[PDB]
């Protein structure tokens, strides 16, 4: 109720508005690959530089890269809990349950998807 | 949700309903009281046993009890 | 407008009333029945807000009480000037103050307590005393201990003057209510004459007095062969052999050529390497212009000659778009409601004694301080826990002000009433504050923990493996060692040895030297900034929601101090205002612990120990740098490599610090019970006790009862606050003492 | 001889941690002047350390292994050997003293009830009437047995405030 | 006079006044018999 | 008889990861199942 | 009391700004509750869900995610100005329900007409022990 | 020393005894709750009447006895 100059910007509201989860313009595959593109690219980072096999070079990148698809593999697996436990009973179709599933099926290719670039990308 | 329960200990000097904070006890005609008052609990569901009305019962022991059990979202006292 | 009101004899003088113990307030006029009572008469004592409704009577008897606490303070102080008189080696440790540890405290020979009387030196038997007062005394000037007993006499004079003047200005001549609701001419009168004037007082007696008595004493003649101070005052050829300056006889100041004044006003910023302090002419330097600028400032309130300003127009006129009425009712919040001010009071003078501290610990302001390390650490711990304690009773009397005197017609679109409105944002973006802060500092400690349990050096975040140096203290410590360089031309040398330069050092002792700072350092600080985020989170959710939460909506009209709303809604424990203090009060208490820990040993690593001709040999050989990065560290290179000297101090002069330290631990184990369990248990249990003194007759009249929910509580955090303030204490001290 | 322990004079851990304290409180004496007061204050203390080395051995009392001094509690025991001293007697006048406290606050307590507002003379005490009291709980066994056999130092469980079950 | 005696008859200062009399008692004892333990005439 | 060298390798990461990970998945399922 | 009166959303709101404490997503999942009261004159008052407002002379509405919010602001104007307001209950689906004024004359008074319910009519402490009700599900209350 | 640990070891038996049997034999009822036995085993309290009545059943009298018990052994 009580609206801030933050939270009620124009420049803040258009922000948000073309975002892949309140676009409300696609379907829930193509919102989730870009969220697993996204979220697969950034979490690949902390893995490549701060891991266990950091001091050897080569095989820390490709550590980093497998430990980062694990990590969106847990990420997908929880998201699919979440669609099947959460919308189980009774005009978006997101918060539908297999909008939810195709949803978390768009995640975990996006997010495989984004760990092959990001080692693409660490390899150049 | 919680059980308020009324003996006929009460003497109907209506502090339980003015100390119940979620408008829980009521006043109701009675013989059995030199006030001719006798507290009721006709909105149970709504209490959230606070214990408020025992708090200001002027009777030895307690002329209302509450029980807890089987808690709702009226009963924990829950926004959302 | 502004004068004096005074009622002329208000309370008659009778004891009438000391007879009845409960005659402040109708619930305890009535007479004791039970003995929760009795807790009850030693807790709303001084709830004056609760006695009477009158805004006069509270602001009286706060007025008696500020005298009377100023008559006990000086007290306090005329007995610690006549122990310093009497049972002291002052005038020995005068002779040789690297050599002879101050002693001012001597036990009677009754039980065997005579052990504690140790070899302090100088042919005197007493207790090794950290408090600093005999370089406070020598800072002063003072000499023989005739002058001691001087300001031990006058002392008592001048705290039976004040308890007279309580009395008086109580019974006999009251103030009424617009002299007390005078703020701008009380403001004007305390920084010009209390701060400002005590100042100039203070700086003339550093110019006359304590300057050249320090001066001679730094040249190494014997203190009976110093001439006395009034000599200085009043024959002026041994204040011009001294300084040649005074040969001019107030010219300088008079023809503005100050500059003629700069051999005993100086700015040498540093320590004095004789005595390792700071420079008596840099101190009355200092003070002298601290009271110029307090006599600027107290010419700045209008009170009855036209010129001057209004804090009500300031207030107002500074309002701003985005905050609606900016600082609109804060003037008749802060003129009407006495615990406001208590909670601005509190705030300010905490953060100003942890100020005391820090700059304390960093410049020390007396001679032969910084080689006496007990007496700074004693020093800079105590105004720590001080500084902790009244920022803890200022969000406590806010809470107080917010269930009791906020009046919402005063606030509608204020900034109070603002904070009010956004309350849960400020409390939700604290708590996330907190919660990062806590991840990111103390998983790192665990972190580091594991990595080195699990036998991965290079993986911990250390000085060695991952350098997260403190880049922006670092700077901010080489711009400051730059400060006299290019932005502070004037002065000799840097402000302090703290951000950089040599090692100064007397006796053979190191009085100071350059601080580094590396991973642990940013560790502890991180920490510390943490435990501070929590204890702000709590006391500020304490404060914010005292009137009313979604919880509970009419928590204002349950007031301030009540114990619960019972078990409904889940359960409404510990859900008052007062509550969220005793909660903090463990916070602020870890916090002020965690910090004075990392003093102690950063300070023992990296700054004390003894100067050799190879090097500075520290105390515990700058393990800091390597044993601090893991809770293992701080649990055996600092807690078990120090802590031997308490226990292994049975049988000296020690053994008493051992003694504190077991009853400490004592007493904050027995916290516990009070802290958990709750009131029906020891209820039925003093029933029992009942049932067994019926049975022989002896059931006293006063029904005994359990202690309150709330008393219940005060108790535990109480005794668990005294009991580790007071292992704290033993163990600092004793290690401070044996090994220092 | 009792317990497989040796006597504080037979024994030599005895004379051992005696002269270990005297040899250290040579060494806290010598650092001193014999025209001051700490060497005053520290023969005293030298001088009560030895008197009191003194008075616990020929005493009866015995020590086992480290020369600490060890008591026997047993009576019988004790008649038998001469600790009687120890334990025994002590006992037996911290009863006597613990009786008298008793003995004074049940007075006090029957005493202050059979009248207005009792609570007032439980919380402002009656001084004459509490030194009375205390001057008067020289022969408390003598009143506690006594009250014991008329009866009213016990209270019958009709008249006594009781727990429902 | 009177009312300040029954301030006086209050328990906290007469708890007080035992608490100097058994202290300076024991104390004195102390003192006039130096570290006794066993009761021995 | 006696287990291959792998079955460390093996076991604990299925028992320490893959076990728990369907262990929670299961009770997740159990406790927000509606009618 | 004669008649049950109807809310009217249409009422205006007391001269508030932006409420923190306000209503959740449970006001458009759940029921949440309305508080009506007549004001005579323009005066300000404090709300249990943050700071204080500003009441309209005339008709007031307000809105509350809790019933306890809802006789606490009652019980605040009863105590203060002495209002009488009155809060209704509204569900999801629209359903409105009369909620503090079940008679109408307030549950301090007794007006003869109310059926006292879940009065146990012995005394308490002669109920029965829980052996004697077991494996029943019959509290020894309940009776 | 061993005497001495051994009357600490008797406390401990006996102050535990002591928790444990006031919260057995106190556990359908008392004076502050004469009907404790209409509440159960395990209610956290009556509320702030009567004084207070927090920690009253008989399993917090157990859960301060599981404290004494770990101090004693
Ligand atoms: C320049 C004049 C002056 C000075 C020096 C003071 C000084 C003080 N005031 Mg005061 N005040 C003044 C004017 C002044 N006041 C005016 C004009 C008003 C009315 C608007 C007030 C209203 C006021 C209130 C309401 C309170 C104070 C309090 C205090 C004390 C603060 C505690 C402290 O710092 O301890 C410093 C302590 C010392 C330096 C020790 C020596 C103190 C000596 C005895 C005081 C001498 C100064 C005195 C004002 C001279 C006039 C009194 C004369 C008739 C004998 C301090 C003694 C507080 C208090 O009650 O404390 C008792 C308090 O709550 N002041
Ligand atoms: C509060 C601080 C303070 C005090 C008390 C003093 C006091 C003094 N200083 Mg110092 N001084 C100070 C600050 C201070 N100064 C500061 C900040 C500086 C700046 C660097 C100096 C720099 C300085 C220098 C360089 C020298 C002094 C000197 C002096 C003396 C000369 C006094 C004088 O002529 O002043 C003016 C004094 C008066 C006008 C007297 C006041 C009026 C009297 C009290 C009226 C009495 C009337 C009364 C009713 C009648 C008597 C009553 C009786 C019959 C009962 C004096 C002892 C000089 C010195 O020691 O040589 C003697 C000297 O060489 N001072
Ligand atoms: C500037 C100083 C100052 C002033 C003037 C006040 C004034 C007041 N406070 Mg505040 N307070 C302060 C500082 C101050 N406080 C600080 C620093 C804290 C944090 C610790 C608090 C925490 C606090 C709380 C939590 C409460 C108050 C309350 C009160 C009111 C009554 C206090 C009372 O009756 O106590 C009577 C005196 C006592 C109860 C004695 C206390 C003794 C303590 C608990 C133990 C002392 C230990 C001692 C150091 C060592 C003993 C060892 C032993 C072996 C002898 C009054 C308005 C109360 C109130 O109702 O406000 C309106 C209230 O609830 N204050
Ligand atoms: C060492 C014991 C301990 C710990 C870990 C906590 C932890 C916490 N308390 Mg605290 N608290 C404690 C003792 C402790 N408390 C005590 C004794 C009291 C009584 C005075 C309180 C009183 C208290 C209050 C009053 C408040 C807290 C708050 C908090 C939270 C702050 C979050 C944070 O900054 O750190 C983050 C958490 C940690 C660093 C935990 C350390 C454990 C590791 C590093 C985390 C990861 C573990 C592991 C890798 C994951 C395992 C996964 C699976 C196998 C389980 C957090 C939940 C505040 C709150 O609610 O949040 C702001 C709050 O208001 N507590
Ligand atoms: C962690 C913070 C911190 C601290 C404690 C210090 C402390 C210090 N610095 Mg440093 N400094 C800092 C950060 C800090 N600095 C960051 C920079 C980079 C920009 C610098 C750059 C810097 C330089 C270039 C120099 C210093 C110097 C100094 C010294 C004197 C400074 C002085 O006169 O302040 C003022 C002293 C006061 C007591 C003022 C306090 C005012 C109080 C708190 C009230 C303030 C209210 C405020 C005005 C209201 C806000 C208004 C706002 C809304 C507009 C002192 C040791 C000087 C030095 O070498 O020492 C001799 C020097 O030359 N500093
Ligand atoms: C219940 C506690 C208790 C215990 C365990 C003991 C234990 C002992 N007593 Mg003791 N005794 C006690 C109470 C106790 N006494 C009391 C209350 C009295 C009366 C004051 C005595 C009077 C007593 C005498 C008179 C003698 C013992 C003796 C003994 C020893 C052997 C006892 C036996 O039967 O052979 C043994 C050390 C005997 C002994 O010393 O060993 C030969 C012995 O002669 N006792
Ligand atoms: C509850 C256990 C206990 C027991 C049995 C004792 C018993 C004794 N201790 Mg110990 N003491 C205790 C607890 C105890 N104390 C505690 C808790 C402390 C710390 C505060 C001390 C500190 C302490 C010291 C420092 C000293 C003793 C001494 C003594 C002796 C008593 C001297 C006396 O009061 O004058 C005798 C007084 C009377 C007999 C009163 C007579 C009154 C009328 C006439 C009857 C005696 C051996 C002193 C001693 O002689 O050491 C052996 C000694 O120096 N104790
Ligand atoms: C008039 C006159 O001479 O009064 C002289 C005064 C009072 O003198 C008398 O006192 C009596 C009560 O004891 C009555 O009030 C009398 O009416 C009064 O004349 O005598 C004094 O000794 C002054 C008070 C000294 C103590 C002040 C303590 C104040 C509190 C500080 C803490
Ligand atoms: C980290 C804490 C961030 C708090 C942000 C909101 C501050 C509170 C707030 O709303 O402040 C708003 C304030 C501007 O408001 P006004 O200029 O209208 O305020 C003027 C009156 O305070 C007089 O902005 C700042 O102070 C900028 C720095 C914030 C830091
Ligand atoms: C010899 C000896 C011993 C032993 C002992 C014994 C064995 C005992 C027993 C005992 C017993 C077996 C007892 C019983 C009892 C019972 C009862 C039942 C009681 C009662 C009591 C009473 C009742 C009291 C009272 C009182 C009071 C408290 C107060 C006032 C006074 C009077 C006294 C009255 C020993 C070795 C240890 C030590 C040494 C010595
Ligand atoms: C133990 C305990 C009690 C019982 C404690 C009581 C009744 C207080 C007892 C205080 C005593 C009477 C203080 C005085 C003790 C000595 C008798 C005085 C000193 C004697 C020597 C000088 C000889 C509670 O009431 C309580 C309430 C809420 C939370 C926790 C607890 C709690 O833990
Ligand atoms: S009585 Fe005790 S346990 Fe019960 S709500 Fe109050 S504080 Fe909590």
């Amino acid at each position: 109720m009580l609206e801030t100059p933050v939270t009620s910007a124009p420049i803040v509201a258009n922000y948000l508005s073309n975002l892949p989860a309140y676009r409300t313009g696609v379907a829930p595959n193509l919102r989730g690959v870009e969220i697993g593109l996204a979220h697969g690219f950034l979490l690949a980072g902390p893995f490549i530089k701060l891991g266990p096999l950091r001091n050897v070079p080569g095989a820390a990148e490709v550590v980093g890269c497998m430990s980062a698809a694990g990590l969106v593999l847990i990420l997908a697996l929880c998201l699919s809990l979440y669609g099947n436990a959460a919308f189980q009973s009774t005009q978006d179709p997101l918060m539908s349950s297999e909008g939810w599933a195709k949803f978390a099926g768009g995640f975990t290719v996006g997010g495989l998807s984004g760990v092959a670039w990001a080692y693409v990308l660490t390899q150049v | 949700a919680h059980v308020v329960k009324i003996y006929d200990t009460c003497i109907g000097c209506t502090q339980c309903v003015r100390a119940c904070p979620l408008d829980v006890l009521e006043m109701v005609p009675w013989d059995g009281c030199k006030a001719a008052q006798m507290a009721s609990s006709p909105r149970t569901e709504d209490c959230v046993g606070c214990k408020r009305c025992e708090t200001a019962c002027p009777t030895d022991f307690l002329s209302v009890r509450v029980y807890l059990g089987n808690e709702s979202t009226r009963s924990l006292g829950l926004a959302y | 407008k502004v004068k004096i009101a005074v009622d002329r004899n208000p309370v008659e003088t009778n004891f009438e009333k000391w007879a009845k113990p409960g005659h402040f307030s109708r619930a305890l006029a009535k007479g004791p029945n039970t003995t929760t009572w009795i807790w009850n008469l030693h807790a709303d004592a001084h709830d004056f807000d609760n006695h009477t409704s009158d805004l006069e009577e509270i602001s009286r008897k706060v007025f008696s009480a500020h005298f009377g606490q100023l008559g006990i303070i000086l007290i306090w102080l005329s007995g610690m000037y006549f122990h310093g008189a009497r049972f002291s080696n002052y005038e020995g440790w005068l002779s040789d103050p690297t050599h002879i540890k101050p002693s001012a405290q001597v036990v009677w020979p009754i039980v065997g307590q005579e052990i504690l009387n140790g070899d302090v030196g100088g042919g005197f038997q007493g207790i090794q005393i950290t408090s600093g007062f005999f370089q406070l005394w020598r800072a002063s000037g003072i000499t023989s201990e005739l002058q001691l007993y001087s300001t031990a006499i006058g002392g008592l004079v001048l705290a039976a003057a004040c308890f007279f003047a309580g009395w008086f200005h109580y019974h006999k001549a009251a103030p009424k209510l617009e002299w007390f609701q005078n703020v701008e001419s009380m403001l004007n009168h305390h920084l010009a004459g209390l701060l400002g004037l005590g100042s100039l007082a203070w700086a003339g007696h550093q110019i006359h007095v304590s300057l050249p008595v320090n001066k001679l004493l730094d040249a190494g003649v014997d203190p009976k062969e110093i001439p006395l101070p009034h000599e200085f005052l009043l024959n002026q050829s041994i204040i011009a052999d001294l300084y040649p300056s005074f040969s001019k006889g107030l010219a300088p100041f008079f023809t503005l050529n100050w500059a003629e004044y700069s051999d005993f006003l100086t700015f040498k910023g540093g320590l004095n390497p004789v005595t390792g302090g700071l420079w008596l002419s840099d101190t009355a330097h200092h003070h002298l212009a601290i009271a110029v600028l307090f006599l600027v400032a107290g010419h700045q309130y209008r009170t009855n000659w036209g010129i001057g300003h209004s804090i009500k127009d300031i207030l107002e006129s500074h309002k701003g778009p985005f905050t609606g009425n900016g600082h609109a009712g804060l003037y008749e919040i802060l003129t009407t409601s006495w615990h406001a001010q208590l909670a601005i009071n509190l705030a300010l003078f905490g953060s100003l004694s942890i100020i005391v501290a820090h700059h304390m610990y960093a410049m020390p302001p007396y001679p032969y301080l910084a080689t006496d390390y007990g007496t700074q650490l004693s020093l800079f711990t105590h105004h720590m826990w001080i500084g902790g304690f009244c920022v803890v009773g200022a969000g406590a009397h806010a809470a107080i002000f917010m269930v009791r005197d906020y009046d919402p017609t005063n606030n509608y679109n204020n900034l109070l009433d603002r904070v009010i409105r956004h309350r849960d944002a400020i409390i939700s973006h604290l708590n996330w504050v907190s919660i990062f802060l806590g991840f990111h500092s103390f998983g790192l400690y665990i972190h580091n923990d594991t990595m080195s349990a699990l036998g991965r050096p290079q993986d911990m975040f250390s000085d060695t493996a991952i350098q997260l140096q403190p880049v922006f203290a670092q700077w901010i410590q080489n711009t400051h060692f730059t400060a006299p360089q290019l932005t502070a031309p004037n002065a000799l040398a840097a402000t302090s040895l703290t951000w950089g330069g040599d090692v100064v050092a007397v006796g053979g002792k190191v009085a100071m030297m350059p601080i580094a700072l590396g991973t642990s350092d940013f560790l502890v600080h991180h920490i510390h900034a943490f435990t501070i985020h929590v204890t702000v989170l709590i006391l500020l959710k304490g404060v914010l929601f005292a009137r009313s939460s979604r919880l509970i909506p009419d928590k204002a009209n349950l007031g301030f101090r009540f114990p619960c709303d019972g078990p409904g809604r889940g359960g409404t424990c510990q859900v008052s205002a007062w509550d969220h203090v005793f909660l903090g009060l463990f916070w602020m208490y870890n916090s002020l612990s965690i910090v004075i820990f990392h003093f102690s040993w950063k300070m023992q690593s990296d700054v004390w120990g003894t100067v050799t001709d190879s090097g500075v040999s520290h105390i515990t050989g700058g393990n800091f740098a390597q044993s601090a990065n893991t809770i293992n560290g701080w649990l055996r290179d600092f807690l078990w490599a120090q802590s031997s000297q308490v226990i292994q101090s049975y049988g000296s002069a020690l053994s008493a610090y051992g003694l504190m330290f077991l009853g400490a631990h004592f007493v904050w184990a027995f916290s516990l019970m009070f802290l958990f369990s709750g009131r029906g248990y020891w209820q039925e249990l003093i029933e029992s006790i009942v049932w067994a003194h019926n049975k022989l007759r002896v059931a006293p009249s006063i029904q005994p009862r359990a202690l309150s929910i709330t008393q219940g509580r005060a108790v535990g955090v109480a005794h668990y606050l005294l009991g580790g303030i007071a292992t704290t204490w033993s163990f600092f001290l004793a290690r401070i003492i044996a090994v220092g | 001889d009792v317990a497989g322990l040796t006597p504080c004079s037979e024994s030599k851990a005895y004379n051992k941690l005696e002269r270990k304290e005297l040899k250290t409180l040579e060494k806290r004496l010598k650092k001193y002047e014999p025209g001051s007061a700490p060497y005053l204050a520290l023969q005293a203390t030298k001088e009560r350390t030895q008197n009191r080395f003194k008075n616990y051995a020929k005493a009866g009392l015995l020590c086992g292994n480290d020369g600490l001094p060890h008591l026997i509690s047993d009576p019988g025991l004790a008649l038998r050997f001469n600790h009687a001293g120890e334990v025994f007697i002590p006992t037996f006048g911290f009863l006597y003293v613990a009786g008298y406290i008793g003995h004074v606050g049940r007075q006090y307590i029957i005493k202050s009830k059979e009248d207005a507002k009792p609570t007032d003379k439980e919380i402002i005490l009656d001084v004459p009437l509490a030194l009375q009291l205390a001057f008067q709980g020289w022969a408390w066994p003598l009143a506690a047995i006594q009250e014991l056999r008329n009866g009213s130092l016990l209270e019958k469980d009709e008249n006594i405030t009781v727990s429902p079950r | 006079m009177k009312d300040f005696t029954t301030y006086l008859s209050t328990a906290p200062v007469v708890g007080l006044g035992w608490a100097i009399f058994t202290s300076g008692l024991l104390i004195e004892i102390n003192r006039f018999f130096p570290d006794p333990l066993v009761f021995s005439f | 008889f006696v287990p291959p060298a792998w079955a460390p390798s093996l076991f604990v990461p299925l028992t320490g990861l893959v076990l728990p990970a369907i262990g929670m998945a299961w009770a997740f399922t159990y406790i927000q199942k509606e009618k | 009391p004669w008649k049950q009166p109807e809310l009217d959303p249409d009422t205006p709101s007391p001269i508030f700004g932006g409420s923190t404490g306000g209503l959740l997503r449970k006001a458009q999942v759940e029921e949440f509750y309305v508080t009506t009261w007549e004001s005579p004159k323009e005066q300000i008052f404090e709300m249990p869900t943050g700071g204080a407002a500003i009441m309209r002379k005339g008709p007031n509405l307000l809105k509350f995610a809790r019933k306890e919010q809802c006789l606490a602001l009652t019980t605040q104007l009863r105590t203060k100005f002495k209002m009488t307001p009155c809060f209704y209950r509204v569900y999801a689906d629209g359903k409105v329900e009369y909620l503090h004024p079940k008679d109408g004359v307030y549950p301090e008074k007794v007006n003869a007409g109310r059926v006292g319910v879940n009065q146990n009519m012995r005394s308490i402490g002669e109920n029965v022990d829980p052996i004697k009700v077991k494996f029943t599900g019959s509290q020894p209350f309940t009776i | 020393g061993d005497f001495l640990v051994h009357h600490a070891i008797a406390l401990g038996l006996h102050t535990t005894t002591l928790i444990l049997v006031k919260g057995a034999l106190d556990a359908r009822g008392s004076k502050l709750m004469p009907d404790k036995k209409d509440f159960g085993y395990s209610f956290p309290c009556d509320g702030p009447g009567r004084g207070g009545t927090c920690d009253i059943s008989a399993y917090d009298a157990f859960y301060l006895a599981v404290f004494w018990m770990l101090n004693t052994i």
